[PDB]
């Protein structure tokens, strides 16, 4: 009777899991699987051939870390099973065969991804029911709105989905593959100018931590260049795990800048501001004002200081002067996708939209295409 | 379909230990069995659920002494047969070659000198079942085939195991012409040995924590030439650590209260709550006994067994020293990038040295240091806080174990009467073994694992004996049996202690492995034994329980507690301190050790290693003798003369292993 | 059948049974032969003397070490030493007891193969195994993480280990050891007028080193103190009765460990070697390595060596870091203790090289199985 | 007027110097500085506190040799000054004050190295002009192509730079620190398995000579090992400078194999073949067909007898079966960087891109960042 549903927002970098109804995710941990790369010499030591999640970042210096999901597409279908097993048994401590599960996905992904997710859920873990939903839609549920264009940016993909009164405009959906992982790689590349060298997958985590703790979005890129070149006030220090101290200057705001100028990492695509403006323009003329008044930002990549201010500045420059540009950046936007998923899964109206085991048994893995979205 | 019949009515109650009750049929409408299930219950059975009704076989209808020939050979039939006999004051029953005795909780009159001679020279089945009959046939077969015999008494704690041992000895006393003063001594030995060998558990106030063997040696064409008491499988983890709602051995409590205050003052004893070795169980007083009265019984029994007042004072001081060392407190120290200890000052430390009659500086160094004593130098090494607690507890367990051996030796000296062995026909012994039974508590620990491991050997010994007398014997005379399957069950034993990578050694290996924890031990057990069907791995990583499929069933043991109980580390410095002690008694009980000179103390046989070797020695003794099996069942938990709890009983039937006899009947010719 | 742990060191032989606290037999690894003329007919004549009796008859014999710098130079003498260890010292038949042996990390493969062949053919052991000494040192120290500085009589090597995973690229080896220290002491004693030449006199100088040498925290300050006062001077009595007084040699002899330029070697000191080994390891690993500088071997028993190592490593390492030099009081036998623990483990029982495997594969089986 | 320029390809192991317009370098000597480590006893002997170049090899037995350049980065700015002084005066016989100088540098080096080179050249040697180039572009210049991906491998670094029609793709540039120095150090570690022990910095050159004279690359590593474990056909003999004869077997091809398997020395990176394939696949889809057939190999580490066949086999296995893989290994690739530098410095259109003295005086040492690359 009172069978609580499961919401598993399995992103490219972090896995968010919990129960439908809770305020915050129960388990958050990196989506990595590590394997030993050295020689084991002590006989009788605990021999594990795989480390998943937080356990793989504690024994991080003797492992090779591999993300099973890149750009929102699952490339390794055994590491992903390992991660799902960890999430279900070792993190949530629940039996997968007695809880309906809700999964999230990027807007434009290959259909094979959804089909294999369906097959794995219904044949390996034997879930009673399943549903796959768009993260950008769940962001609106979290924000408590029915109208607005949402800018979701994790570390695999960045996408915009405009919605008006619960109606989505598919032709105005945009998808970019520039995200937090590319930001980390660009920072790791530009750190070599000062002398610091990070190559290993273990050092990639250190670079990501430096990015998260020191990087910010500059409102005026040229002036911030001038200030950084003329003074050391913008310089900050960070201590490496071995005790060495590094100092970074203009990199703090050069690294996040690639969001607005993707040409830095060699991409021809436009910035997030231009992408959002084009997505708004693709919609109907009447919808545009309400879309301007409601810009919802979600994802970890949107957590840089000043990103909302610069986004408002750029969209104000692009948009007509009469229109009022409002950037909605909730403080908990890092978990808005999961919160919206929980709200959606906790609705009575949603309980007849689950894909049940009988329908899968009679239709095959293609039932998800006609049921979910 | 008739009325007033006996029909097996099968309730769908969700309790784990549920079997059909059966009841007499009443009235006529629908099922309407009722008229007491077996006590007073009503069941308005409908026609739709009449499938719960199965007509009952006439052999099951009236209680039959031999359960082997019972019509419905099922747990429900066997449970029921006990029930009519118990309600009729019959507390004995056969299962082919196994006696089943139910503790009456009342002084019945089935035992008398007339009953001795009445059952004398009577084969099994010649008379109603009786504990005398097992004793008589054991005595008769003894001289008939010139082979040593053995009787194995086992069951749940408080089911009458100790009493049955007394009655068997009483019968063997009377079958001999002379009164045989030995038995009176054996009864006098019981209060002393039970005091040092039993303790209170969550289930019973007086629970046996070791195996008792009474080797009553029989002279040629005669009886009770001599008797030897040998102890096995003594639980020693209890001396230092007690489970909640359980308390240490009764000696410490009986000694601490009910002694002259001046005697306590010399020993330094106070109350019982002060000592952690006696109060961590959080139950000092056990309702239903006045331990001070036991102290008089203990001391008086000692006086009969040539225990002089000097000896008891020597014994009391050693027990006194045990308690004071228990209250010693250790604090962590860092020394020089190492691990060091510091015993906080307390009156217990000074008292312990005085009781042990050792130099206080020598006691401090021995507790907080170790010496290599390699050839050419000594080299002293500091101990960590965890290691310091280990050597302190190992010393405490070492004293109590050797003290227990000395008491058995002292009792043996006055009753053994060494038989003249110049003749090749030395004597024809009849061993009496009082052993614990299988338990499956809510929380099972290292103690239960070794206890459950022991019954695996006994059950295998029991199964082989039954199998030999099964179609392997009674078919062999007339009927073919080679087609019939007689497979054994050694896979469980192989996983536990009889194969490389067995469970016990993985516990021993993880005890000494660097940075070893209970969590790491569980991972080793899971990695090695995941594929084995007998092993049930924990479902999650956070779960700290592993399941082992014993003969009775799947039993889950808590990983926490291991690697702490199974560490008996006695360094060479411990024996050196004992040798230099002024006290002669402490040197006397360490006599084998004080002849030291071996650096093999890295072995320092752990509680697992000692338990296995004791079990192997026990099994060799039973192996040499033809076995007789007796099962004792407590009908109810609140001591009452007439109250038969079904769920409690059937649990004991399943855990006893008696059901294997019934199973091999179905495989053969039922 | 208890396993045998035989730590065939360059200087001393530590032997015993697995599962014991301390080595059963500890005797020097020398084979002495007469160097004079036997004039008394009927006196017991022995071609060679091995170990303690060789030291006892040091006057009339010439002493030779079969093992030099960890490599077995003279296999006939090494076989004699193994026979003495098996029958005279341990009094055990080798054919009924598995034997565990130790070896330096970077020895030639021929040494290991020849050891395997000798064990399986000359002594016919049921099984044998070769293990690295630093791993056994960690086993004895009771850790699964740390960098081990094992310095004996032949070689000095560092092996960093984390959670039981060794980093072979960071393993370093150095040939500076107690033998070189003894030779340097023999050389520097000539400045005071004392001359030691013969191998017996070399043993005497080794004794003088072990009794009087120590490590000074500040070499320049210690030199100044020695030049300005006679407080540091100490006296030692030779077997014949003469007494020798040595001053700055006491701390000059061990200093060559930190300044290998004294004996003319270009290699870096032990502290710099340890720092380089730590730096070669991964950045996440370096903190646990810095906090767990385990020490083993006889050459690390000089007074003050732990303090000097801590000072140098603290100077090299970043200030935030915590440098801990763990030097157990029984570090001379830590390798043997670790070998005993390893042989006692039930998990290790599946990794012995059985006789059948040797018969099939040949001596090359040791590289496939051991390490 | 007719002021010939100077090309100084100061690598990590060798210094190649000469004049613009020449065919081959005029001065090729090791880049070391030697200092005595023993005690001088004969009074009257001329005492030199430093030996640079070939004299440090002539006096190798009594000196400590120190490379001032490690992994392409200059660490000793006094030893580097001594080497530059020796190159200008004692090897070229030319005053540096009247000749423009062209220098080479790794693509992803720290930005302080270039500035320090600029300051040293413009304040110590008083050069009238200067330029800093990338070695892969000069390798293409020497190879006489405009489209191709260059795999340069000296003994400091190994880098890949793809170029199409004179346009470089900076985001596809790969740098990897595994070269001849690491190969020599690995040979010096695997040579102890037979009994040979080289520990001296003077004995490092003997191991380097052994590697240069007896090491090749196997087409199939496992088959080569199986052959070497079954006969003595692969064994060769080399004579030490004192008459001792050493014999090596599978060490001949086990040393160069670490380029394709960096895990041999404990590195997590991928082999050179996979690095080249990844760099090619990081480019535009129209460029890959013309990059698969223009794999230009440069540097001294690519001189092994059989590397061009192994690399072709690996890239053919990695690439689609419809592309033509062609590895271009010129017979003179050891001097390709210098030849391309000479060609570039001899160009008439290049004369407007020199960093003049006036520009340096005006803009400080930071002029080089905007004048070069
Ligand atoms: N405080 C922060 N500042 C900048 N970036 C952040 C911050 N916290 C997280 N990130 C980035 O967000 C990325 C993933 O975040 P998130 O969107 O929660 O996961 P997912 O991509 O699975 O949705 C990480 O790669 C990280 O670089
Ligand atoms: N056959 C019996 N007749 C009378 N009383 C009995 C009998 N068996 C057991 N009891 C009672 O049970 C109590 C404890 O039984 P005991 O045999 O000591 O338990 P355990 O088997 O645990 O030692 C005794 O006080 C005794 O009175
Ligand atoms: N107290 C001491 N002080 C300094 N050096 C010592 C001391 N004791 C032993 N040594 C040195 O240790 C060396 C041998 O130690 P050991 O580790 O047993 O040798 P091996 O490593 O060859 O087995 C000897 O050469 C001796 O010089
Ligand atoms: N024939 C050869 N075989 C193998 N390696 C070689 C050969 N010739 C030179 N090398 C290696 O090339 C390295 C330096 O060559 P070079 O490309 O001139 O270096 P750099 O580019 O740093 O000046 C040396 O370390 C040497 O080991
Ligand atoms: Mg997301
Ligand atoms: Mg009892
Ligand atoms: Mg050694
Ligand atoms: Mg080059």
């Amino acid at each position: 009777d009172e069978t609580t549903a499961l919401v598993c927002d399995n992103g490219s970098g972090l896995v968010k899991a919990g129960f439908a109804g809770d305020d915050a995710p129960r388990a958050v941990f990196p989506s990595i699987v590590g394997r030993p790369r050295h020689q084991g010499v002590m006989v009788g030591m605990g021999q594990k051939d795989s480390y998943v999640g937080d356990e793989a970042q504690s024994k991080r210096g003797i492992l090779t870390l591999k993300y099973p999901i890149e750009h929102g597409i699952i490339t390794n279908w055994d590491d992903m099973e390992k991660i799902w097993h960890h999430t279900f048994y070792n993190e949530l401590r629940v039996a997968p065969e007695e809880h309906p599960t809700l999964l999230t996905e990027a807007p434009l992904n290959p259909k094979a991804n959804r089909e294999k997710m369906t097959q794995i859920m219904f044949e390996t873990f034997n879930v009673p029911a399943m549903y796959v939903a768009i993260q950008a839609v769940l962001s609106l549920y979290a924000s408590g709105r029915t109208t607005g264009i949402v800018l979701d940016s994790g570390d695999g993909v960045t996408h915009n989905v405009p919605i008006y009164e619960g109606y989505a405009l598919p032709h105005a959906i945009m998808r970019l593959d520039l995200a937090g992982r590319d930001l980390t790689d660009y920072l790791m590349k530009i750190l070599t100018e000062r002398g610091y060298s990070f190559v290993t997958t273990a050092e990639r985590e250190i670079v990501r931590d430096i990015k998260e703790k020191l990087c910010y979005v500059a409102l005026d890129f040229e002036n911030e260049m001038a200030t950084a070149a003329s003074s050391s006030s913008l310089e900050k220090s960070y201590e490496l795990p071995d005790g060495q101290v590094i100092t970074i200057g203009n990199e703090r705001f050069r690294c996040p800048e690639t969001l607005f100028q993707p040409s830095f990492i060699g991409m021809e695509s436009a910035g997030i501001h231009e992408t959002t403006y084009n997505s708004i323009m693709k919609c109907d003329i009447d919808i545009r004002k309400d879309l301007y008044a409601n810009n919802v930002m979600s994802g970890g990549t949107t957590m840089y200081p000043g990103i909302a201010d610069r986004m408002q500045k750029e969209i104000t420059a692009l948009a007509p002067s009469t229109m009022k540009i409002k950037i909605i950046a909730p403080p908990e936007r890092k978990y808005s996708v999961w919160i919206g998923g929980s709200i959606l899964a906790s609705l009575s109206t949603f309980q007849q939209m689950w894909i049940t085991k009988q329908e899968y048994d009679e239709a095959g893995p293609s039932i998800v295409h006609r049921k979910c979205f | 379909l008739q009325k007033g019949d006996y029909v097996w009515m099968d309730l769908k109650s969700g309790q784990e230990f549920d079997v059909p009750i059966g009841a007499v049929v009443k009235l006529c409408d629908s099922g309407q069995i009722q008229a007491v299930d077996d006590e007073d219950n009503e069941h308005w059975i409908s026609p739709q659920n009449a499938t719960h009704i199965k007509p009952m076989h006439p052999t099951s209808v009236h209680g039959v002494e031999d359960m082997i020939r019972l019509g419905d050979l099922n747990e429900a039939g066997i449970l029921r047969n006990l029930l009519i006999r118990y309600r009729d004051h019959l507390i004995y029953t056969y299962t082919g070659s196994i006696l089943v005795a139910v503790n009456p909780y009342q002084l019945l009159s089935i035992y008398s000198p007339e009953h001795i001679r009445q059952y004398t020279n009577k084969k099994i089945g010649e008379m109603p079942p009786h504990i005398f009959a097992i004793a008589d046939n054991c005595y008769f077969n003894m001289k008939r085939n010139n082979r040593d015999q053995c009787c194995i008494i086992s069951g749940e704690s408080g089911a009458g195991k100790t009493e049955s041992t007394k009655l068997i000895l009483q019968f063997l006393a009377a079958i001999s012409g002379q009164h045989s003063w030995i038995e009176q001594q054996v009864l006098e030995a019981t209060p002393i040995l039970e005091a040092f060998g039993n303790a209170k558990t969550i289930r019973n106030d007086n629970s046996s924590r070791f195996g008792k063997y009474i080797d009553i040696h029989f002279n040629k064409r005669g009886a009770i030439e001599g008797a030897k008491i040998e102890q096995y499988l003594l639980e020693k983890s209890r001396v230092c650590r007690q489970a909640p709602d359980e308390r240490n051995y009764h000696v410490f409590y009986c000694m601490l209260e009910g002694m002259n205050e001046e005697e306590k003052k010399k020993l330094g004893l106070g109350q019982a709550a002060d000592y952690n070795y006696l109060a961590m169980g959080n139950c000092i007083t056990c309702e239903g006994r006045v331990d001070s009265q036991e102290y008089a019984n203990i001391r008086s029994a000692m006086k009969v067994l040539m225990f002089t007042d000097t000896e008891n004072w020597e014994i009391s001081k050693l027990l006194a020293a045990i308690l004071h060392m228990g209250n010693l407190q250790y604090e962590a120290r860092t020394f020089e990038n190492l691990d060091a200890c510091e015993v906080l000052f307390s009156p217990s430390l000074a008292t312990a040295a005085s009781l042990l009659e050792v130099n206080p500086p020598d006691l401090m160094s021995c507790l907080t240091s170790r010496t290599l004593i390699t050839r050419g130098e000594t080299v002293s090494t500091p101990l960590s806080r965890e290691q310091a607690l280990d050597v302190r507890d190992a010393f405490v367990k070492g004293i109590y174990g050797r003290l227990f051996v000395w008491i058995v030796e002292k009792i043996n000296a006055a009753i053994y009467k060494p038989p003249p062995l110049e003749v090749k026909n030395s004597r024809r012994s009849i061993g009496l073994l009082d052993i614990f039974g299988f338990e499956n508590f809510t929380v099972n620990s290292f103690e239960q694992l070794c206890i459950n491991f022991a019954n695996e050997h006994l059950q295998q010994f029991f199964v082989r004996h039954v199998f030999k007398l099964e179609q392997e014997e009674y078919d062999l005379e007339s009927i073919d049996w080679l087609h019939i399957e007689f497979t054994d069950n050694q896979e469980a034993l192989d996983m536990i202690a009889n194969r490389p990578m067995n469970v016990i050694s993985l516990i021993d290996e993880e005890s000494k492995f660097p940075k070893g924890t209970d969590a790491t031990m569980l991972h080793k057990l899971n990695s090695q034994h995941k594929l084995n069907a007998n092993y049930v791995p924990p479902k999650n990583s956070h779960e700290t329980q592993f399941g082992i499929n014993h003969f009775a069933g799947v039993v889950y043991y808590e990983s926490q507690g291991f690697l702490e109980k199974n560490r008996d580390t006695l360094h060479g410095d411990i024996i050196q301190l004992v040798h230099s002690s002024r006290n002669k008694f402490i040197k006397q009980i360490f006599q084998a050790d004080v002849a030291m000179g071996a650096e093999t103390r890295k072995r320092s046989p752990t509680l697992s290693s000692q338990f296995k070797r004791s079990l192997e020695l026990l099994m060799r003794t039973l192996g040499a003798c033809q076995p007789f099996f007796v099962r004792c069942i407590k009908p109810n938990e609140f001591k009452k003369p007439m109250l038969f709890d079904r769920h409690l009983c059937v649990r004991q039937l399943r855990y006893s292993g008696m059901m294997e006899t019934i199973r091999i009947r179905h495989a053969g010719y039922p």
